[PDB]
């Protein structure tokens, strides 16, 4: 039973410390898809002002 | 089994060495302390081969049964040596009656 | 391969200790049948003494019995005529229920 | 079963048990056994399969 | 030593099924990256489309 526990415990609190560090590792894909998503938003943005002002410029002349 | 055994029982080996010495010492400088009776013990392998092989210096020992789940070999190499030590079965010299 | 790795891994040490207690024992009940005379030849000599199971020991010894009753009547027989077999025998034989191969 | 012919051998010592000497099992004598030599034997004495 | 190896197997369970789900989600930090990148585009797309069809429109209609 000591050598269980002991081992137990030794493969508890390696596993833990590999799950910290791959958390710890995995940042990048999100950062970059974060810079993708605000770039398209903006995108979007800016075409919906360019619909809404292209359109009331139009109206105003017709 | 255990990666920390050593670390975590350097201290048990270091009392059953100590108790070995004493034994073997004991055993030596026993002329007179020649029966031992160490049987039903949980004596390690080890312990037990050095109290054999301590034996040998003292041959005035005519007696020790150990613990059964010594080696075998060493308990074969035990007997023999009990035997070259055991004391002649003196003859009880009938007294003729008159 | 990996199930036999676990297992050779974790229920080893259990039947590997029990067993051999079991050995040890049938060598002291031997040595005490024969009075520590002799020892068996080898551990094969356990499996030997403990072969039989009771309900396959009387089947077993119900067809020994059935296949060895006609060996004794066999060494009696011994100038009788040497009649070729009969074509009715080969017939039955032959033509008999077909049986479960 | 290893541990336990171990075992036996070491109690048949330690009992004195002079071991009956097993009775040398009759030589596998190579008997007249006239291989059949068939054609090309000779030929194919010692060649090997894939040869 | 049942019952610690009981309670011990359960919590690192728990713990390893809340680090991989943690895992899987900081992957779903990525995918759901990806799900906003696909929608924006989409938005993208659809606003530029618009554009275009109004600004057509409205040209012939002056």
């Amino acid at each position: 039973f000591k050598n269980e526990k002991d081992r137990l415990f030794s493969i508890t609190s390696d596993m833990t410390r590999q799950y910290k560090q791959m958390q710890d590792e995995l940042l990048n894909q999100v950062n970059d898809l974060n810079k993708t998503v605000i770039e398209k938003d903006e995108e979007i943005k800016k075409k919906d002002q360019q619909i809404q002002d292209m359109t009331k410029d139009y109206e105003y002349k017709l | 089994a255990n990666p920390n055994f050593f670390e975590t029982n350097k201290d048990a080996i270091e009392h059953n060495k100590q108790i070995i010495e004493n034994i073997c010492e004991v055993l030596k400088a026993a002329d007179t302390l020649l029966y031992y009776d160490f049987r039903f013990n949980n004596i390690s392998k080890t312990d037990a081969k050095a109290i054999i092989d301590c034996l040998e210096a003292n041959k005035n020992i005519y007696y020790m049964e150990l613990s059964e789940h010594i080696p075998k070999d060493l308990i074969e190499r035990k007997k023999g040596l009990m035997k070259k030590r055991k004391p002649k079965k003196k003859k009880k010299k009938k007294a003729k009656k008159k | 391969e990996n199930l036999k790795r676990l297992v050779k891994g974790n229920e080893g040490p259990d039947i590997l200790d029990k067993m051999r207690a079991e050995r040890r024992e049938w060598i002291m009940r031997e040595l005490e049948k024969n009075e520590f005379k002799e020892a068996p030849q080898d551990p094969s000599e356990f499996y030997n003494q403990q072969v039989m199971d009771p309900e396959q020991q009387a089947a077993e010894a119900a067809k020994a019995a059935e296949e060895a009753k006609k060996k004794g009547a066999a060494k009696k027989d011994d100038k009788k005529k040497k009649g070729k077999p009969s074509e009715l025998d080969e017939f039955l034989e032959n033509n008999k229920p077909t049986g479960p191969s | 079963d290893e541990m336990i012919a171990e075992e036996l051998d070491i109690v048949r010592l330690r009992y004195d048990i002079k071991k009956k000497k097993q009775k040398k099992p009759p030589r596998p004598r190579n008997k007249g056994k006239n291989k059949k030599k068939f054609p090309g034997d000779s030929s194919n004495k010692g060649r090997d399969p894939k040869d």
